[PDB]
RNA sequence: AUCCUUAUGCACGGGAAAUACGCAUAUCAGUGAGGAUUCGUCCGAGAUUGUGUUUUUGCUGGUUGAAAUAAUUAUAA
């Protein structure tokens, strides 16, 4: 799912280049970082700031947060768990779309 | 030929520092009391007495001061 | 300045293929070998003999 | 404006300053100064300028006490900029139909880094004229 | 400013000066008068009445001014926006969006985790172009020709054009390349494989094989 | 600051081991090269990606691997491979040891 | 096209040009009978049509799979054909292999359709993704019916100069995208002027493409004027199609070209003589501006006879029943108007025959004889005409003259070959890069690779043609690094077909590389495989197919490999074998231990190159000391290193020594033509005659810093002005006094042989 | 005398990166810069500012439509 914004462009940029380095080192080495994910839903409450472009669909603007590759690695990794086990137990009722 | 290789061999700053080596002379005890004379630490952690000496070179360039007007 | 030698090519048995500069790399390709692995041998002896 | 960018007084201070500099690309600009189009473009060159420094160079030059050179490169407009280099009158190419001079506005600051970075090209390979990389036809044309 | 400070030398009318390039009184007076006959802010006060309530401010006052220290720092952020603009880079080969499939990854990669653990212990391409699926007529068409009693000659192009066709016209083109081979069994099983049938026909391929 | 003055400059050449690996980061590979190169007659085959079905692959595979549709590996360079940056490398050493930490604990 | 879109007849008719003659191809559509641009909505499916569609395919997909489940066999693709492409989800996505993980997948929708906040770029194609739906639209029948839906490939290329490209017909022509050369010029130390103005490339190839339709007079009405030295119009005026041009006609190319055209015509005319009974072909000497300049014109070639000649009415090029008895005359003389014409002007034929009857008729234009031949070139279509005066005879030398200069014309080359590079098409030729002396300097990246030579697989030797024999196979193909020898030997018997030897040794022989590298392991599996003659590539590739990650490389570089059969045992054990049989030889063993394995392999490439230069020789040089003894698993003459260093030297001066000797160069040369001459010489590349003529009329007078009298046209005027630069091409082969007279010293020979009947 | 531990310099070799490496008549900094935490406390070294280069720094090699054959004097009239 993050991988999913950077298989279209040929030139990537630093930033882009950082988070896909991330992502790789993640393929490499999946138990030193899905052990580096759970140290950080266990531990950190304190994160670093996050820089907002503005998406702009001229109806409407905002927002756009752009968080640190790292950090988005966690929230990814969590956010697919939290969906697959709320979508085991059946937490959001048939009527939530 | 204008601008000789002499002078911008000497003006170049690592062999003036090399120029002023030649009129040291290698001594533990003059080499190291000329440090202890002129106030620079006397000993650095680990050093060999060529590179003692070159503490003095460099010193001694940097200062611009030569040994004669040391002493 | 010129008052050095300009200096050669630094060749290995990896750099060995790729070095056209000096003659023979692939026209006299065990002299060539000789020439590397002399060279090599020859850094390597220099180093020995400095440390001695 | 009227801070950083140097104010030409007479038609002496113009030929003398476009007369003086080889190295960098004199910019003259005319303008009656208390025009608005002329105004946004003073505040423009004062940026520009700051950036445009070690190659280019901006001067202010109202038509108030200079009517010289109004006869001659066939000025009234409610504002014009001029190009010079090595002496030179310096041709840009716009698609407002006027090679010679711009009587435009242009709004942003890496653009006109960029129009004088490419006339300051098309300047050192000799060419009298050079194309600019935008159109600024359907933009202005006054 | 040299030249600004060094004044005009009374004039050289300067359209001559650098060589720049061009790219009866009464009457007019009467004209002109027939012309004139015929042709006939707030917060800036603010500003000024301040600029009244300025006087209290004496000139030791004025000598000494806070210049600048900006306080956004948008001098370093500038700089490291810059420094994060200045190059790009080219994407890696592994972006080619041929993904490989999550079968091949997922079980590929979870042997190197279980690895590690106990060291510590068509996809989504567009349809194949008719043009293209025409070389690889022609060219099988040219190793079915070859040989024909190779009978991995009809099993490649077999396999290669059924893919491409899906249909009954390469499965038709295999049941004759399977009249040529017979004698290779392995035609046959291919040949039974890319048919569809419980009973009515696949029994009977199996009565001709055996 | 002032831009530099817009001068051109042969830029030298280099070359070599060390100087190919760092510019071969920068510059397009061979089937990133073939990527850009599409076909005249047949629609060039193009990947619609789950974000966008913009992708081309122009002739990047080969007439019959395209037909395969298996596309390929083909060759991989591990020069122009994406690589952490020093910031990052260190900061990853410093959650992979506080990870061996929370393991011991 | 979400719009109604009408084509006029204006733009639909297409011409072609053929030997047999010009065809073309009116539109003629009038009412009932036009084209339109099919919008989207004839092919998107309704939705109400695609769920209906969706639970009737659903639903005949589960008693499918419940009828399979009766039977106990697997659903079939093929079987499940029909509707493969039909559903919400598709089918498609229920059979791919992904499924496994994507079910593992969910809240998706609601995280792409949540997305558009985390990411920047705007895809809105958030209501659905590709994985879990599929591609719920085809437009692959949008683009084959617009094709269809202008007049065909054809129609389409004619609104474009793609006819001037010079190709017979498109078949693995490709493109440089624009992100292509934006991308691939992008990364470099630049300014942001010099990146817009660097990426203002594209639309500029684009404009140059659709030029000829996009440069029209019916399309801008208004001011004409003549891009510069050369023979455009350019209706209005195009700031990026001007400087395409103009870069394209650089240094004088369009006088080139008519000067080259004319004196091809002299050249021709030289041989015609007698046969068109000619008594002198004389190119005259005409003002360099005549070419470009449209105003007036002058005859380019006169044309003397030696007896009075019969000349038809004007006519075409290709015509039939053409009655000479017309009109008589002495002089003769050819023109030729060259033009750069637009879609609707596109007519050869008509325009060459009003110019002429222009010229001809009335104003300045003045030429020696009422009755001549113009003959015209349109360049951005390619197309050729001849309207004039014709007499017996002349007509089908001057169809094939054209043909000729039609299909190879330096000049013309030259106009294409600059088309080319603006346009960046190319000609398919290979995708993965040729091997030649650059490529060589790494052949070993570590990456473990093959080489594959085939010429052997096929031998049958004479002896004295009175006899003919095959031999057994083989098929040769050795990894350097590991110094492994895989070597097949094919048995005659398997030829017993007789039929397509050398299509059969082709596929045959990729049948024992695929299953080869089938045979290895994923450890020694080789990432490249480099074939020596280009053929194999097309072979291999078919049985490469099975496993994508491995690169096929045709060398450019001639591997001695197909001599490898000269080696003593190893052609031994060849013809004592008998079945086909895949045999290891290790033939790096003693240097693969003392040695570096480039070395090894340069050695060894430089030993099966002095053997097939010379067999006897290089044979000689290795059984020549008695001492040296050849092992029977060593296989190769183990010497000592110093004794390696003279025989690799004497092998060298053998290689020279037959290469100069035979094709009789003295050997100094440079260090860098030995190695190319060792190896490869880059298949031993040699610009041919046309690309030296070109390349001729492509280099500038290299400095730019005689004087000829000419009358010339001015505006409604007439003026004698003086020219420059070369008007100098002079044809006069073998007319007047030179060629005769010197012809005239051999008529003494005339009498050693007399006889009379 | 042999062996071993730390640091430094010298270098053979093997790699990795240069989106990083620096500099400062600049400010502050173990007299605590800068961060973590289980809330008890723990780690202890640079941080701020400005600025240079940074799809690179110094040299080489090959290929190439990039380009680059001396002077002198002899007939019988």
């Amino acid at each position: 799912d993050l991988k999913d914004v950077y298989a279209s462009k040929v030139r990537l940029n630093a930033s882009e280049r950082e988070e896909l380095a991330l992502i790789e080192e993640a393929y490499d080495n999946p138990h030193d970082t899905l052990n580096r994910i759970k140290k950080y839903l266990l531990t950190q409450r304190v994160f670093k700031p996050v820089d907002i472009t503005m998406m702009e669909n001229y109806q409407n603007i905002s927002p756009v947060y752009s968080v640190d590759p790292l950090e988005k690695i966690t929230d990814a990794y969590l956010d697919q768990y939290l969906w697959y086990e709320a979508d085991q137990r059946k937490l959001f009722p048939n009527w939530i779309k | 030929q204008n601008e000789s290789t002499a002078d911008i061999l000497k003006q170049l700053p690592h062999e003036r520092l090399q120029a002023v080596l030649e009129k040291i002379p290698e001594e533990d005890l003059e080499v190291r009391r000329l440090l202890s004379i002129l106030k620079k630490p006397e000993v650095v952690e680990n050093e060999d007495v060529q590179q003692r000496r070159i503490r003095l070179a460099e010193i001694l360039m940097v200062d611009e001061i030569d040994l004669e007007n040391i002493n | 300045l010129g008052l050095l030698p300009k200096p050669e090519p630094k060749v290995k048995l990896s750099n060995m293929m790729s070095v056209f500069e000096n003659d023979q790399n692939i026209t006299d390709p065990t002299a060539w070998e000789k020439v590397v692995k002399d060279q090599v041998d020859l850094r390597k002896r220099k180093h020995l003999e400095e440390n001695e | 404006a009227s801070v950083l960018l140097p104010q030409l007084r007479t038609g002496w201070h113009v030929d003398q300053a476009i007369v003086t500099e080889t190295k960098r690309l004199v910019v003259i600009r005319f303008g009656r100064k208390n025009d608005r189009q002329c105004m946004i473009m003073d505040e423009l060159l004062s940026s520009i300028a700051e950036r445009v420094r070690n190659f280019a160079v901006i001067y202010l030059c109202d038509i108030d006490e200079v009517s010289d050179f109004d006869e001659m490169y066939e000025l009234t407009d409610p504002m014009t900029v001029m190009f010079f280099y090595h002496n030179k009158h310096m041709m840009c190419d716009f698609g407002t139909g006027n090679n010679n001079k711009l009587n435009f506005i242009v709004d942003d600051k890496q653009e006109m880094i960029d129009i004088l970075e490419t006339i300051f090209r098309g300047a050192r390979k000799n060419k009298g004229l050079v194309v600019s990389p935008y159109d600024y036809n359907h933009k202005r044309v006054s | 400013p040299s030249f600004l400070d060094q004044e005009p030398p009374a004039g050289y009318v300067p359209g001559i000066g650098r060589g720049a390039t061009g790219f009866d009184d009464e009457a007019a007076n009467v004209f002109k008068t027939l012309e004139l006959k015929l042709a006939q802010s707030n917060v800036k006060r603010q500003f000024a009445d301040l600029k009244e309530s300025l006087a209290a401010v004496t000139e030791s006052e004025w000598m000494d001014i806070p210049d600048a220290t900006d306080f956004t720092r948008r001098n370093k952020r500038n700089r490291i926006q810059e420094q994060l603009n200045r190059k790009t880079y080219a994407a890696p080969d592994s972006l080619i969006p041929g993904n490989v499939d999550l079968n091949k990854l997922t079980e590929e990669r979870e042997k190197l985790l279980q690895s590690q653990i106990d060291e510590n212990l068509v996809n989504s391409l567009s349809d194949a172009t008719l043009e293209d699926l025409q070389k690889m007529r022609t060219i099988l068409k040219s190793y079915r020709k070859a040989d024909p009693t190779n009978p991995q000659g009809w099993i490649a192009s077999a396999r290669l054009e059924e893919k491409a066709r899906k249909f009954s016209v390469a499965k038709k083109i295999i049941e004759n390349g399977c009249q040529e081979c017979p004698r290779s069994s392995d035609i046959w099983l291919e040949n039974i494989r890319l048919h569809e049938s419980d009973v009515h026909y696949c029994k009977t391929l199996v009565a001709t094989a055996i | 600051k002032a831009l530099p003055i817009p001068e051109d400059q042969p830029k030298k050449k280099r070359a070599g081991r060390k100087f190919r690996k760092y510019k071969e980061k920068f510059r397009l590979s061979h089937v990133r090269q073939l990527q850009n190169r599409m076909e005249f007659g047949k629609q060039e085959q193009t990947v619609l990606d789950s974000y966008g079905e913009e992708v081309g692959l122009g002739m990047s595979n080969t007439s019959l691997q395209q037909a395969v549709g298996a596309t390929s590996g083909s060759r991989r360079s591990a020069g122009n491979q994406a690589k952490l940056t020093k910031v990052m490398k260190h900061r990853i050493s410093e959650a992979n040891q506080q990870a061996d930490e929370f393991l011991i604990s | 096209s979400a719009s109604h879109i009408l084509i006029p007849a204006s733009d639909l008719s297409w011409s072609k040009q053929t030997d047999t003659g010009i065809t073309h191809f009116r539109a003629g559509m009038t009412h009932e009978d036009e084209k339109l641009i099919p919008t989207i909505f004839r092919y998107i499916t309704t939705w109400e049509n695609e769920f209906l569609d969706s639970q009737r395919v659903w639903a005949e997909y589960a008693t499918k799979r419940q009828e399979a489940i009766q039977q106990n066999r697997r659903l079939a693709f093929e079987e499940l054909e029909g509707s493969w492409d039909r559903g919400i989800p598709r089918i498609s996505t229920l059979f791919q292999r992904d499924r496994h993980t994507l079910a593992y997948d969910r809240g998706h929708r609601i995280r792409r359709e949540f997305k558009q906040y985390s990411l920047e770029r705007n895809s809105p194609f958030w209501w659905t993704n590709s994985h879990h739906d599929g591609k719920l639209w085809n437009l692959n029948a949008y683009r084959t019916d617009v094709i269809q839906a202008l007049g065909g490939i054809e129609t389409i290329l004619e609104h474009t100069l793609f006819k001037g490209t010079g190709f017979n017909s498109w078949e693995g022509l490709f493109w440089e995208k624009a992100s292509g050369f934006e991308d691939s010029m992008q990364f470099k130390k630049l300014t942001h002027a010099q990146r817009t103005g660097l990426s203002q490339i594209p639309n500029r190839r684009f404009t140059l493409w659709w030029s000829p339709t996009i440069n029209r007079a019916n399309v801008y009405v208004g001011f004409l004027v003549q891009l510069d030295l050369t023979g455009i119009f350019l209706h209005g005026k195009i700031p990026t199609l001007k400087i395409s041009l103009i870069q394209i006609f650089r240094a004088h190319l369009w006088q080139k070209i008519h000067e080259s055209i004319v004196f091809d015509i002299c050249q021709i005319l030289d041989g015609e003589l007698d046969v068109l009974q000619i008594e002198s072909v004389t190119k005259e000497t005409v003002h360099p501006r005549k070419s470009y300049k449209m105003n007036s014109s002058a005859a380019d070639i006169t044309m003397e006879s030696v007896h009075e000649w019969e000349v038809s009415k004007p006519s075409l090029l290709h015509e039939t029943n053409d009655s000479f008895k017309g009109l008589i005359t002495n002089k003769m003389w050819f023109d030729v108007q060259l033009r750069y014409g637009d879609y609707d002007s596109h007519d050869i034929s008509r325009y060459v025959r009003a110019k002429f009857l222009d010229y001809t008729t009335d104003n300045v234009s003045m030429y020696p004889s009422p009755t001549g031949v113009m003959i015209g070139i349109d360049l951005a279509y390619n197309m050729y005409d001849a309207y004039g005066n014709w007499f017996n005879g002349l007509k089908p030398l001057i169809q094939n003259s054209m043909r000729t200069i039609m299909k190879a014309n330096p000049a013309l080359y030259v106009l294409r070959e600059r088309i080319r590079k603006g346009l960046q098409i190319y000609q398919s030729s290979v995708q993965e890069p040729f091997l030649n002396s650059s490529n060589y300097a790494e052949l070993f990246n570590n990456d473990i690779k093959l080489f594959v030579d085939d010429t052997n697989v096929y031998r049958v030797t004479v002896h004295k043609n009175v006899a003919t024999k095959a031999i057994n196979g083989c098929i040769f193909t050795l990894n350097p690094k590991t110094g492994h020898l895989f070597l097949k030997i094919i048995h005659t018997s398997v030829w017993a077909g007789q039929k397509r030897l050398s299509q059969l040794a082709k596929w045959k022989t990729a049948e024992e590389v695929s299953a080869l590298v089938r045979s290895l392991p994923k450890e020694e599996q080789p990432k490249q495989i480099i074939v020596t003659r280009k053929a194999m590539l097309d072979p291999l590739e078919v049985h490469m197919l099975d496993f994508p990650n491995i690169a096929i490389r045709p060398t450019e570089l001639r591997l001695p490999f197909s001599a490898a059969m000269s080696i003593d045992k190893l052609s031994d054990v060849v013809m004592k074998a008998t079945e086909p049989q895949m045999v290891l030889f290790n033939i790096y063993d003693d240097w693969l231990d003392r040695i570096s394995s480039y070395t090894a392999f340069s050695r060894l490439t430089l030993l099966l190159r002095a053997l097939k230069t010379n067999e006897e020789s290089a044979k000689m040089i290795l059984l020549s000391d008695p001492t040296i003894t050849i092992k029977s698993y060593h296989l190769w003459p183990s010497f000592t290193d110093e004794q390696w260093i003279t025989i690799e030297s004497q092998m060298r001066d053998l290689i020279l020594t037959e290469y100069g000797r035979k094709y009789n160069v003295n050997i100094s040369a440079l260090t860098q033509t030995e190695i190319k001459d060792i190896i490869l010489g880059q298949n031993i590349k040699a610009p041919s005659v046309k690309r030296q003529k070109m390349a001729e009329l492509e280099a500038a007078r290299s400095e730019k810093q005689m004087k000829t009298k000419t009358i010339n046209a001015q505006g409604e005027e007439i003026v004698v002005v003086a020219s420059a630069d070369y008007e100098s091409q002079t044809f006069s082969s073998k007319n007047e006094w030179r060629k005769s007279a010197i012809a005239n010293t051999l008529l003494y020979l005339r009498l050693k042989n007399i006889y009379v009947s």
